[PDB]
């Protein structure tokens, strides 16, 4: 197999919506 | 935060009165004093206080003084419209009269009255809630102008030297007068550079171009055109009277505006509006010269420092755009490394944006090296002349009155200190002016 | 009820909704004692701070149910050291901690969460601050321009350079870093959620929708 990324635009979005989910979980957890 | 407007002679009280009018429709309030929004609500998204008292039974009038020497101006005003200003406020000469279009002339009404003038000012601003900086319209060479605008400089230094002074120039003579109005111009400017803090200069070339494009009648210069420029001189408080949050007052907008003061004129750019599109365009529309107040052969000048305003259906990913002539375009403070500085939105609410409508308009104002087309005109002209003696000793009044060596004295060093408004707006753009600042030290 | 007034107050209160002059009258006196806390102990007297703050709202609009229901808390924990149990946030490796918050009744209460509290309280010291520190900044160029003794003349180039106009290059400076801050962070974040929410209103179906937005905004603000 071509050992490639797989693509840009979802690891960017995964990315983006795990830090929100970090923020907010740095909060869900207590509240 | 309060503002109280003094309004000299013609070019204070007309524009004064088309921009009283022009706030009047943009609020609502009246051109009568008499609130034209309906009473289903008590609730509002603007802020008329500091410009407009409210009275007990909910009336207005504006905050503002119309000038001692030309009651027959002031009352033009306080005649046409009434209801929205408030006469008991006014201070009128103390003879009644005006001698003559000069320094020498107002200055002296100015001087010997002092008091009286301040005692009305003092009066008013009593009656208000945190009195922000005073507001001065006036036609630096005129009587009232280089005369009381001058001697209200003076006098509001020493009575309120808490408060800021901001001030708005217009163009000087644009015949040959000026061989006469560049003495009183100088004199003007004295006093103007020593005690205002900010200021701003709006050309005639602009009053007129934008009249022969925008009214039918193109014939129109100084008046009428008072419109054109009331809608220019309302970005000026367009945050605070719809209020915003970016830059809400004065010691908040002056510190961004002009850094250095000594060069405390701003050079304008406006889209002229009834009373194009994008955010994109309309701040790139205003680095376009002709859009200019201050109109000249210099489209590649250097700039200390760029500001704008933009008030409609803002887009910011537009502005971001918009950035790439910040750039590509203005010529780097190599000297202090300034930037552009922005803000927007705020469309009157009683004068919405309309169906279908993206239009935006705003203003663009900056510090400026090569203004010195609207000033030099009288430096470099009234000392030609008068140095073959004064061609104003016709206005021997007061301080020209008492010496003919007080009248050449006067006039060459207010000469002086008007040089080095000339000698700061070149040395300012000089790398090596600053450089030396913080490499020696 | 009327959501839409109640949340352009909310928006007014915590983001600075054309609030412009709100701010500024805040600081307006209580600056004199803010620059006291961080160089107190806990035994500080907040007490006049939330007095000044008392007497503006007993001199209040009676509509704006949400200022009348705002309240003033201090924290001992200034921003950077709450701020340090983000994980997005790093420590330092102490000025302001006046905190905001109110109380909510329940029609309102279930959607203005404990959650969206916690985030407009957190949002709007970071705005206080930003601006409290940028008017210092600005009264100091006032001061700069107005006091005698800035305004000396003749004594050497060495000066004229080294105060003068070193003071005014680096004011210049920081005035130019700080206020493009503050115009980013209005601009292109509170003004485009505030828009977002706007937008959310042209009927709109689902309730639920409108709650996922506000929480929504407030994270695109905190992840900035
Ligand atoms: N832009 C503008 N300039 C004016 C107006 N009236 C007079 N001027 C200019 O002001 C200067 C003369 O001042 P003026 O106000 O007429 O004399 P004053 O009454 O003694 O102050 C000249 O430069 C005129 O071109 C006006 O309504 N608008």
């Amino acid at each position: 197999d071509v050992p490639m990324s797989q693509p840009l635009k979802e690891q960017e979005v995964r990315e983006h919506q795990m830090k929100k989910e970090r923020f907010d979980r740095a909060l869900e957890s207590k509240l | 935060g309060e503002i109280i407007t003094l309004q000299a002679g013609q070019c204070g009280n007309h524009v004064g009165k088309f921009l009283w009018s022009q706030l009047a429709k943009e609020h609502a309030i009246g051109t009568d004093g008499l609130s034209q929004l309906p009473d289903s609500s008590t609730e509002r998204d603007d802020d008329t206080k500091p410009f407009f008292r409210e009275n007990s039974r909910n009336k207005f009038t504006p905050r503002a003084i119309m000038m001692d020497s030309e009651p027959s101006v002031i009352a033009d005003v306080e005649n046409t419209f009434r209801g929205f200003f408030d006469p008991r406020n006014t201070w009128v000469a103390s003879d009644g009269a005006s001698a003559g279009n000069s320094w020498a002339n107002g200055y002296d009404i100015g001087t010997r009255n002092q008091d009286d003038i301040l005692n009305k000012i003092d009066k008013e601003i009593d009656s208000t809630d945190n009195f922000e900086g005073f507001q001065l319209l006036h036609s630096v060479a005129g009587g009232t102008g280089s005369g009381l605008g001058s001697n209200l400089l003076e006098a509001l230094c020493d009575r309120y030297p808490k408060k800021i002074l901001t001030t708005y120039s217009v163009f000087p003579a644009r015949s040959s007068e000026v061989v006469v109005q560049s003495y009183n111009t100088i004199l003007a400017l004295r006093r103007l550079i020593e005690d205002s803090d900010a200021t701003v200069v709006f050309d005639n070339a602009s009053l007129l171009n934008i009249s022969g494009k925008v009214f039918r009648n193109p014939n129109i210069d100084l008046q009428h055109t008072n419109q054109l420029i009331s809608t220019i001189i309302s970005s000026v408080t367009n945050s605070i009277r719809f209020p915003s949050y970016m830059y809400s007052s004065m010691s908040s907008i002056y510190s961004t505006l002009i850094p250095s003061p000594e060069l405390h004129f701003l050079s304008p750019s406006f889209t002229p509006f009834t009373s194009g599109h994008s955010s994109y365009d309309v701040m790139l529309d205003l680095l376009d010269p002709s859009n200019s107040l201050v109109s000249t052969a210099m489209n590649n000048p250097t700039y200390f420092n760029v500001y704008n305003t933009i008030i409609g259906n803002v887009e910011p990913r537009q502005i971001s755009r918009a950035m790439t002539k910040l750039q590509q375009r203005i010529k780097f403070p190599s000297w202090s490394s300034s930037a552009m500085h922005v803000n927007i939105g705020r469309r009157s609410p009683y004068l919405p944006l309309q169906p279908n409508e993206n239009e935006v308009s705003g203003m663009m104002l900056s510090n400026m090296s090569t203004v010195v087309n609207v000033f030099e005109n009288a430096c470099n002209t009234f000392d030609k002349v008068f140095a073959k003696g004064a061609f104003l000793n016709n206005y021997n009044v007061g301080d020209l009155f008492q010496s003919m060596q007080n009248v050449q004295d006067e006039f060459a060093e207010s000469r002086e200190v008007v040089q080095s408004l000339m000698e700061d707006y070149v040395a300012a753009e000089q790398d090596s002016y600053l450089d030396d600042v913080l490499v020696d030290d | 009820y009327d959501l839409i007034n109640v949340l352009k107050h909310l928006q007014q209160i915590f983001l600075g909704y054309q609030s412009g002059h709100n701010v500024l009258k805040f600081l307006t006196k209580n600056m004199g004692e803010l620059t006291k806390h961080y160089r107190n102990d806990n035994n500080a007297n907040y007490d006049k701070l939330l007095q000044n703050f008392e007497l503006e709202r007993q001199s209040e609009n009676p509509n704006n149910l949400m200022r009348q229901l705002l309240m003033i808390q201090f924290d001992t924990e200034t921003l950077p050291q709450v701020l340090s149990h983000y994980l997005q946030i790093y420590p330092e490796v102490a000025i302001y901690h006046l905190k905001f918050d109110i109380n909510i009744p329940y029609p309102l209460n279930i959607i203005i969460s404990r959650t969206c509290m916690i985030k407009y309280q957190i949002i709007l010291r970071y705005q206080l601050v930003l601006q409290y520190h940028s008017r210092l900044l600005d009264e100091t160029w006032m001061d700069l321009n107005k006091t005698p003794s800035w305004k000396y003349r003749g004594y050497s180039h060495t000066v004229k350079r080294r105060i003068v106009r070193a003071t005014r290059v680096l004011h210049a400076k920081m005035n130019h870093f700080i206020k493009t801050i503050m115009e980013y962070f209005n601009q292109n974040v509170i003004d485009k959620e505030v828009y977002s929410l706007e937008k959310c209103y042209r009927n709109p179906t689902l309730a639920v929708a409108i709650q996922n937005e506000l929480e929504g905004g407030l994270t695109n603000i905190m992840t900035n």
